[PDB]
RNA sequence: UACCUGGUUGAUCCUGCCAGUAGUCAUAUGCUUGUCUCAAAGAUUAAGCCAUGCAUGUGCAAGUAUGAACCAAUUUGAACUGUGAAACUGCGAAUGGCUCAUUAAAUCAGUUAUAGUUUGUUUGAUGGUACGUGCUACUCGGAUAACCGUAGUAAUUCUAGAGCUAAUACGUGCAACAAACCCCGACUUCUGGGAGGGGCGCAUUUAUUAGAUAAAUCCGAUGAUUCAUGAUAACUCGACGGAUCGCACGGCCUUCGUGCCGGCGACGCAUCAUUCAAAUUUCUGCCCUAUCAACUUUCGAUGGUAGGAUAGGGGCCUACCAUGGUGGUGACGGGUGACGGAGAAUUAGGGUUCGAUUCCGGAGAGGGAGCCUGAGAAACGGCUACCACAUCCAAGGAAGGCAGCAGGCGCGCAAAUUACCCAAUCCUGACACGGGGAGGUAGUGACAAUAAAUAACAAUACCGGGCGCAUUAGUGUCUGGUAAUUGGAAUGAGUACAAUCUAAAUCCCUUAACGAGGAUCCAUUGGAGGGCAAGUCUGGUGCCAGCAGCCGCGGUAAUUCCAGCUCCAAUAGCGUAUAUUUAAGUUGUUGCAGUUAAAAAGCUCGUAGUUGGACCUUGGGCCGGCCGGCAUCGCGCUCCUAGCCCGGCAUCGUUACUUUGAAGAAAUUAGAGUGCUCAAAGCAAGCCAUCGCUCUGGAUACAUUAGCAUGGGAUAACAUCAUAGGA
RNA sequence: CUCCGCCGGCACCUUAUGAGAAAUCAAAGUCUUUGGGUUCCGGGGGGAGUAUGGUCGCAAGGCUGAAACUUAAAGGAAUUGA
RNA sequence: CCCGUCGCUCCUACCGAUUGAAUGGUCCGGUGAAGUGUUCGGAUCGCGGCGACGGACGUCGCGAGAAGUCCAUUGAACCUUAUCAUUUAGAGGAAGCAGAAGUCGUAACAAGGUUUCCGUAGGUGAACCUGCGGAAGGAUCAUUG
RNA sequence: UCUUAAGGUAGCCAAAUGCCUCGUCAUCUAAUUAGUGACGCGCAUGAAUGAAUUAACGAGAUUCCCACUGUCCCUGUCUA
């Protein structure tokens, strides 16, 4: 039309919000920010839907317009944020930390960290370039910009930053052999070792991984997303370690707890 | 305009060939025989039997050591467990096709109020579900057709606010008694 | 449920249609209607016309206050202290919503691309020189609304003038080094210089130069660039480089001087990146029509060059040149009662028909056309002009745009309230407070869909079939019923204390007392010849009235009409009409037929099209329990994956087909879990001692065609080792 | 000219084990156990090979070719009777 | 059983002089509102330089700035012709159908009383007749008698 | 049924051929004895006395429409 749309019906918004269907006319509408607004989450549905802190779109601005929701080092009182992958998520009040991360089924799940795993975030990077004056830079999918980049820092790379040093500790480089996890598509949750990576000139480079018991997959490279080096990873994992499982294994699972009691 | 995306559809179907004796005949045996209110009822029944068989035959088209065949073939296998619809040492997903709509008429609430006793006739079964006489395990149902999973079929038993098997007498009983005190 | 039935005949076997049969989230209508849940509703005809009212405005501690108010109230110094209505300023009004008129490779879907672009904002990072002869900043302008006052006009958020007073409105204007380097350049000593002093932020444009290799001291990206970026010479009458606003005070004297100072924010300028997006754009795909075979091109058609314009590519436009572009693989043209898609109905499979409509995209706001502001508009709840329509006029003038909500007229077979509300979902603003006919709630609502009442149970009876002997009886078991027979039980329809529900009521869910004698708390719709279920009943009519989808009935004994009894099918539903699916193997690719039932061209040639004979090693083995790896009579590999000399390595014919993988919007459908009491549904919810919390789920599938990627080479097309110009 | 055999012709006689509504057919078979390739062509009977348009022809006419409306049968093969 | 003409009633469509008519579009040309951009233009309004002059004056500093106007460009809207398409009128001519209890015949079905019929040509009130060639869907599957 | 040698065929028409006649109907016009197109029992149409059409052409005859005009309303004036 003339302009920026600036409502979201429910049906249109993403499907991992979970989010129901007689809810209501309207989503929340992610506003524009630091991440791809397709694949983030709304700190409004952060409370009210998944920790249930509030009942309605008001109490959630009262929980914001406190101060009390910090995100990444720095209160965001926007109630449509788009907060989205290892974007770490802290409330004094109840000095309760949380990071979202995928769980294997393709959603996001807010995983409690301790303040030492709080402290620090972890992003991988767009692109490294030089800027005005022939100082190099680097740009990362959650739009952050470092300026004098540690020369062997590379592109689809992934980094550490602190919040309060507030620049790169260490980085782990983009290569095989490194423990991934999959963060688009019907692959997204599941984490693994990547084995192999085959490049083809003018189009997506396919990673092939290897999840930690057996199964094997492949995604495009945009999704994918490097944790730590080697199999272990540099951050705390969900109630399942990124294994998908399948329908038939999950189901024995749910039989096996109810044959335990 | 929300509340239009709230689903809903159909559950049975008219029949074919609308005057037939042998269909005719067999649907008043099976109508009378576990007293229904019309033959819409009737004709449910054989909607979901329908619904239940086109499943099942996609399943058994397929072959086994197929995920797919075995995750709803199990799950088909285990929803025909729970309403005991078919018995032990049966689950074969075959014998699923084998049962006709017999086998869900004899389910439902009326009949197993019938099966319990507690009725002296079916059509005195069907009244008493729809005078709020009857619970399951604490909630009073008025539903006839509510096809009782076999883990609700020991307890079904009277409210306890029936004048049978519950609480106070009833309007008759209160009048009555009024009126000779 | 992968189905048939009546009608050509004296009868038979057919081709064959006619009629029957069933559905429609498919409309109208007719009859009827007690309860619960759910919920389409002026699309088809008129994208016809509109009275009225509303639908977009906005206020924080943080841009502007003794202009006029309210609360504090003054030691009568200063505040305007605190609440602020009006107004300036800023931002939004480019979203929402409504409709489907125009539009048939166009929009649209899947899939690209921007290295060919703009993007308020978010988020993150970022920023010297303003002149001083680069030797540390150098000065503070009135006017304007609101208010007060004088007015025209019949008049409208029509309008002139006087007096006041602000800025984060407007307009000026202080600048943080060594100058790093760049070019001039006195003289010294001779210079390869010392150089004394004179010229240089960031953006804009132009131009030069760099932005590095290969086996016997080179340093970013791409699949791909003169890319990112640097240095230089300049260039602009430079947009910019903060004269802004909040609180909390609180270490310590240099002149003990609000004194040296200092943090946390709000706003704002510009650059880059991000994001919200947009705009273009690649490939493939759309209904009927040949009584639409040529269309385009002087005037842009197709391309080239140079430019202009755009944010940007581009015949988008201009000048010149070339003579091209599309088509029997259907162009151009015409129809469409044609917005596209997700999808809907029906479906054994395949299909057929539909898709105005709540999700996405596009297009319009009576019909065209043109623009302001703004980041965003060719905006219409913005303007300008014309045309059609129409309102007020005090007759000069003025205001217009419901295909927004509601409502009125008309058109029609056809479609409800001029209601309530911001509480939910979200949007919006300067913003925790305002606003929101978005959206929700309620009234009409047999559109469609769900559960589901209208009695039940007992002995009595003329009775009615065995079963206890079953003769010869007689009464006997489930009770079968004509029983308004007799009888006490059960209850919700309804009424209703109350509570709950609700933004407030209302409904539902609970439940004080009331609420059944069978006439009522009364079920209808259609039919009773065949199909097709149910009268060789009775009365009336007499080829009439009429019925009848078709075959047929009615000419005084009507199974067919009009009536009553009885009955039947469905049952709170059913009939009727049209359209459409099935039937229909009566559109047939699966899957029809052409001797005679409709249909082989009179016959041959013939281009496209369709279809194309056979032939090419995985031939036999090991090996371990459908396949890895092996060897045999395996063109080589240097390089990443590369053995405890060595598996499994690049480039040097295409496709189809096929396997697997990725990406694939939800809603719809399939389908897992889940006792809304069931069910349609919904996405919840379930268990703790159901005492200050646990466990959570919110699966998964499908997605043909086009595109990308991996394994195979059977099958099938194309191209082609005989000139050897071969290895 | 007699005999025997090959092909390629034009046909014929007998039989279903086939096909077909049958009449009949050794090709009208190898068809619901439905798929060698290809062209033309039919969708109940009329209106009608008509009107209109096009095109060819000296003309007669040829090729291409509807609709409205109407109709419940028209038609094929065989049986008996008259 | 049955074919056609003629007579009558009704329905549907056809041809048809009428420079037929109406509605809606499209193209060329004429005229051209309005906006945007552009040229001149300069109503007033800003240090109010200087005369060292008595709130005034001229030399005034340049910058703003409206009406108007010029030239382009987009271009509504009207007008004339052409033409397309959809409906509609038409004296007369002539088809098809349906109806009825009509008139004239006897064409066809048997060897239908002249075997039928196909193509073509001519004729006749009507079916039809004849000429030339063809077919059997014939009344002959047959001349070694 | 009389009669002829034969009984006006194909066509065509109030035609330059139709007396009745200003034929009847439609069209054109405000109004039409005119024009065209049809109707034909045609005083007295008609087939090489050639019949019916017929593009082009015509100092041929007739009707209408547009432009144009002192032909006219209605005259005035100028020049040789
Ligand atoms: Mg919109
Ligand atoms: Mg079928
Ligand atoms: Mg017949
Ligand atoms: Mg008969
Ligand atoms: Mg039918
Ligand atoms: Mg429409
Ligand atoms: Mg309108
Ligand atoms: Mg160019
Ligand atoms: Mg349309
Ligand atoms: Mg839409
Ligand atoms: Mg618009
Ligand atoms: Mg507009
Ligand atoms: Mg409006
Ligand atoms: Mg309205
Ligand atoms: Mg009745
Ligand atoms: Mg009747
Ligand atoms: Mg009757
Ligand atoms: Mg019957
Ligand atoms: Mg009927
Ligand atoms: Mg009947
Ligand atoms: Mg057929
Ligand atoms: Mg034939
Ligand atoms: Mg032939
Ligand atoms: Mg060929
Ligand atoms: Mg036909
Ligand atoms: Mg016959
Ligand atoms: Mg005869
Ligand atoms: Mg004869
Ligand atoms: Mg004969
Ligand atoms: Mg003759
Ligand atoms: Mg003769
Ligand atoms: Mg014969
Ligand atoms: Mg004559
Ligand atoms: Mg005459
Ligand atoms: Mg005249
Ligand atoms: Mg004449
Ligand atoms: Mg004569
Ligand atoms: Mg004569
Ligand atoms: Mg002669
Ligand atoms: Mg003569």
């Amino acid at each position: 039309a003339r302009g920026l749309k600036k409502h979201l019906k429910r049906l249109n918004a993403p499907s991992h919000w979970m989010l129901d269907k007689l809810g209501g006319a309207f989503a929340p509408k992610p506003s524009s920010g630091p991440h791809k607004a397709r694949e983030c989450l709304p700190l409004i549905l952060i409370l009210r839907n998944r920790l249930k802190y509030a009942l309605t779109y008001r109490e959630v601005q009262s929980i914001l317009m406190q101060r009390h929701i910090m995100v990444d080092g720095k209160v965001r009182t926007d109630k449509t944020y788009p907060a989205g992958f290892m974007d770490i998520i802290s409330i004094p009040k109840t000095g309760e930390n949380y990071r979202l991360l995928y769980d294997t089924k393709g959603r996001f799940r807010l995983h409690s960290v301790r303040d030492e795993d709080a402290k620090f975030k972890l992003c991988k990077v767009r692109s490294v370039q030089f800027g005005q004056k022939g100082i190099p830079y680097l740009n990362t999918y959650d739009g952050r910009t470092i300026r004098y980049p540690d020369p062997l820092i590379k592109a689809n790379d992934t980094i550490k930053l602190d919040l309060e040093t507030n620049k790169i500790v260490d980085f782990i480089k983009f290569d095989v052999g490194n423990v991934v996890m999959v963060t688009g598509g019907r692959n997204t949750g599941r984490v693994g070792v990547i084995k192999n990576r085959e490049k083809h000139k003018g189009t997506f480079e396919t990673i092939h991984v290897e999840d930690a018991q057996g199964h094997q997959f492949a995604t495009r490279l945009g999704n994918v997303f490097t944790i730590g080096k080697g199999t272990k990873p540099w951050v705390s994992l969900p109630k399942g370690k990124g294994i998908k499982l399948t329908i038939i294994e999950e189901q024995r699972k749910r039989d096996a707890a109810a044959q335990a009691a | 305009h929300v509340n239009f995306y709230r689903n809903y559809g159909k559950t049975f179907k008219k029949p074919r060939r609308p005057y037939e004796k042998e269909r005719l005949d067999a649907e008043l045996k099976l109508v009378g025989e576990y007293g229904l209110r019309c033959k819409r009822e009737l004709w449910r029944v054989q909607y979901a039997l329908s619904r239940i068989r086109n499943a099942a035959r996609h399943l058994l088209t397929l072959d086994e050591k197929n995920p797919r065949r075995i995750f709803e073939g199990a799950a088909l296998l285990r929803r025909m467990n729970r309403y005991g619809l078919l018995a032990e040492g049966q689950d074969k997903l075959d014998y699923v096709l084998a049962l006709t709509a017999e086998n869900f008429l004899a389910r439902r609430l009326q009949t197993l109020v019938f099966k319990a006793g507690m009725a002296k006739s079916i059509h005195h079964a069907r009244v008493l579900i729809r005078q709020r006489h009857i619970r399951v395990g604490r909630q009073i149902v008025n539903v006839p057709s509510f096809m009782v999973r076999v883990e609700s079929e020991k307890h079904i038993d009277f409210s306890l606010t029936s004048p049978f098997g519950g609480g106070p007498a009833g309007r008759v009983k209160r009048k009555n008694q009024k009126k000779a005190s």
